[PDB]
RNA sequence: GUUUGACCUCAAAUCAGGUAGGAGUACCCGCUGAACUUAAGCAUAUCAAUAAGCGGAGGAAAAGAAACCAACCGGGAUUGCCUUAGUAACGGCGAGUGAAGCGGCAAAAGCUCAAAUUUGAAAUCUGGUACCUUCGGUGCCCGAGUUGUAAUUUGGAGAGGG
RNA sequence: GUUCUUUGUAAAGUGCCUUCGAAGAGUCGAGUUGUUUGGGAAUGCAGCUCUAAGUGGGUGGUUCCAUCUAAAGCUAA
């Protein structure tokens, strides 16, 4: 046996709650628009440095 | 002195300050009904049994309705978000009330929760909603 | 000729590390796995490199901008912290725990290798925590573990341990024994 | 009247502790024997612990120290000889 | 976790692998200078419940101090572990001495690794768990034995055993002999 | 591969940005430390854990949330005042030194780390840099960092689930 | 007071059930010389020798009992 007894947190198997407060704080940067979505930054390019 | 001769002959001029009369009467700030009412010429004490309200809660070393009312009268006068209530569309759409097939759904119950957490929140989404 | 203080310092330190004899619990370092096996302990491990801050900020931006507007499992990756490894091991989560034989101060990593046959956890000493370092985004590393793995690499890993038993653990069970150290 | 009153520390005194027995068992035979206590180990097999309490006693702070000290030194070679 | 298995083998000091260690590092030490900035602690474990995070304005010096004092024995009754800390103090001016420990002792000389934080450093000033060693009541608090180590020295501790130093002897000493007369005499 | 590249340690730079010294010093925290004197002449002792010297702080400092006191029908961080009280104890039991608990009162306030895995994700931070509503915030970049920065936890327990 | 923002399956608290569960070493201590205290109980501290344990350990009280949690840190009046 394994030196403790400790119960295992549901946080082991289901998807992480970090990841997603990270993602709800990006999803309201983005809804402000202080941050420009990766899909548009091709398109800053593609218009630029020509 | 030796600093202090200086400055009592200097052209600089004294930092005079005349807060002595500020030091005893300090005006009360917490509360509007009690600034209102508060005898400045009675004590601190005199005015709390004026009021009625207690002073001191253990008793003190030596020899010792009508706002209460009012207080009384104004003391005795959490929503969901866009993607957690159509999480709850999705759960109540495929299963309906099954607790037991809807939280052991990979699908639509990602977060492995248990049946009291979504009876709860489908409560709220349905007191919300119709 | 004539060096500086620290070159000579660093010289010095390397003929005593020789010179001295040495307690049996190091030792057990530097009679560590050979080139083959280091290949192809690292051809497994590079195939679970934790997702560098670029790598995570780009994907989690990618979540963003298209979850916000219009199921997956969870990510394998090693494990490489010495609080999380010695977690890990004792837990019996780790299927192969990497050692590194230089560490800055050699008392922290000395229980490791003992505890690690103490728990039945398939151990490595692997030579450099700088090599170790490369696999993890990190400058070095210490320790790095494999708990859970992708089923296309689980037999090659179960291999890998096979190997590093017979390699490394049935070649130095005389480490355990004799104080190293005696060259003349 | 009493009034059961709540437990405390060291009430529940030295709590077994599965895992710390472990690690300090674990750092003991990975450290080795300080240079006395490797006399110490000598001298049971040789004198007994007669002796071996007679230095530990000298060596240590008092005989409450030496009981606890032999006896580890005891456990020392009852596991290194049989098991 | 990690730091149990380093604290207990710690606790060990003649056992044969940290004697060899400090055989090893002894000489080394001397090598070096006498005050000189250490890389990062040597005894991690000790060094985190003493307080050291390994962050950005967190520093560890390492000092040296001779051992000893009847004229060899005129006694000088401040400890080798202060005087440690005061060195370090003046040669590190901007820092502020946090705690310190033991790594390593010999003949001539007792080894010690002070830490050390940077008030004026933006991660210290912010995190408000550290930020109070930035507050003015702390410049040199070595100097006045307001460490682990001087408060010992102080006597600085609760009971009958600390009575004549226990809100400090000098405070005590002038309050106790005070002839304190009223406005109507007692 | 006799090459190239990771690290580790140690340097330098009128590098970027910071910071330390000196003054004042009544009080406060330390270090260091006498003598005249007083004891019968006098190595103890006394003046005195004083003065002088040296360092270090602030508006207060220090102390402080028990490895505390007690022996009760138990109190409950420290500090200060009255009391204990010239009491207990020390001392050629000489000159002399000399508290503390309790009781009353002033004022009152509590907390924080390290040690058990975030491991379904270093969630943390500094700097540079471009804007903005600038004791700061936001974006991007270089880093610090797994030899451990974050969140949770401190015995009054506490944590994972239901 | 008036007003603009609040959100994310986010952060807590209460009571019960259920499963677990570490606590500061050249440190305590012992000896020792020196200093110091009202501290005869050896009161504190400093140097040097030696140096621990976890149903631990310390401090008191006539077979035992009581009460603390050291060797980490902050905090007004």
């Amino acid at each position: 046996m394994p030196l403790t007894a400790v119960p295992e947190p549901k946080r082991r198997f289901v998807p992480s709650k970090n990841e997603a407060k990270r993602v709800m704080k990006i999803v309201r940067a983005i809804r402000e628009g202080r941050i420009i979505p990766p899909k548009k930054l091709k398109e800053m390019k593609e218009k630029e440095k020509i | 002195s030796v600093r202090k001769r200086k400055m009592n002959r200097s052209s600089v001029g004294k930092a005079t300050r005349r807060n002595k009369d500020k030091q005893r009467k300090i005006n009360i700030q917490s509360n509007p009904i009690i600034a209102a009412n508060w005898d400045y010429s009675l004590t601190m004490a005199q005015n709390y049994k004026k009021l009625g309200l207690r002073a001191k809660l253990q008793t003190p070393a030596g020899g010792k309705e009508t706002e209460v009312v009012k207080k009384l009268e104004e003391l005795a006068s959490r929503s969901q978000s866009e993607r957690e209530e159509e999480w709850l569309e999705k759960l109540y759409k495929k299963h309906g009330d099954d607790y037991k097939k809807m939280f052991f759904d990979k699908k639509l119950n990602i977060y492995q929760q248990s049946e009291g957490d979504l009876k709860r929140r489908l409560l709220r989404w349905k007191k919300r909603n119709g | 000729v004539k060096w500086p203080e620290y070159v000579r310092v660093q010289r010095q330190k390397k003929i005593l590390s020789i010179r001295l004899k040495v307690p049996p619990t190091i030792a057990q370092f530097q009679y560590t796995l050979d080139r083959n096996t280091a290949a192809e302990t690292f051809k497994l491990f590079n195939k679970y490199r934790p997702e560098t801050a670029a790598e995570k900020k780009e994907r989690l931006t990618k979540e963003a901008a298209a979850v916000a507007e219009g199921a997956s499992p969870k990510p394998y990756a090693v494990k490489y912290g010495l609080n999380h490894v010695v977690a890990l091991i004792e837990n019996k989560k780790a299927k192969l725990v990497l050692i590194a034989n230089d560490v800055d101060p050699i008392e922290l990593v000395v229980f490791l290798p003992a505890l690690c046959k103490k728990m039945g956890v398939p151990y490595a000493i692997v030579k450099g925590k700088a090599r170790l370092g490369t696999l993890v985004n990190q400058k070095t590393s210490a320790v790095a573990a494999l708990t859970e793995v992708r089923a296309e690499d689980e037999a090659a890993l179960a291999k890998l341990v096979s190997t590093i038993d017979a390699n490394f653990a049935d070649k130095y069970d005389e480490v355990k024994k004799h104080w190293g150290g005696g060259i003349l | 009247t009493s009034m059961t009153p709540a437990p405390k520390i060291s009430y529940k005194k030295g709590a077994a502790s599965n895992r710390t027995k472990f690690v300090r068992s674990l750092v003991r035979e990975i450290a080795g024997l300080s240079p006395y206590e490797r006399r110490l180990i000598d001298l049971i097999r040789n004198s007994g612990e007669k002796r071996a309490r007679k230095v530990a006693k000298k060596r240590l702070g008092s005989f409450t120290r030496a009981k606890a000290k032999v006896e580890e030194m005891n456990n020392i070679i009852a596991a290194s000889r049989r098991h | 976790g990690a730091y149990k298995y380093l604290e207990e083998l710690q606790r060990k000091k003649q056992s044969d692998v940290l004697r060899f260690l400090q055989r090893v590092r002894v000489w080394e030490y001397r090598q070096k200078n006498v005050i000189h900035r250490a890389a990062r602690p040597t005894r991690p474990d000790k060094a985190r419940r003493l307080g050291y995070k390994a962050k950005q304005g967190f520093v560890i010096y390492r000092v040296r101090v001779r051992r000893g004092n009847g004229v060899n024995e005129l006694k000088y009754q401040r400890s080798l572990r202060a005087t440690a800390e005061e060195r370090v103090g003046r040669r590190a001016a901007n820092l502020r001495v946090l705690n310190s420990y033991w790594v390593n002792q010999d003949s001539t000389y007792k080894y010690f690794e002070v830490i050390l934080v940077d008030p004026q450093h933006k991660a210290i000033r912010r995190d408000a768990r550290y930020n109070w060693i930035c507050d003015p009541v702390h410049k040199h608090r070595e100097a006045r034995g307001l460490t682990a180590t001087g408060k010992k020295s102080r006597g600085i501790n609760k009971g009958h055993k600390f009575n004549n130093t226990k809100a400090g002897r000098r405070k005590t000493w002038k309050r106790q002999n005070t002839l304190s007369l009223w406005r109507y005499r007692k």
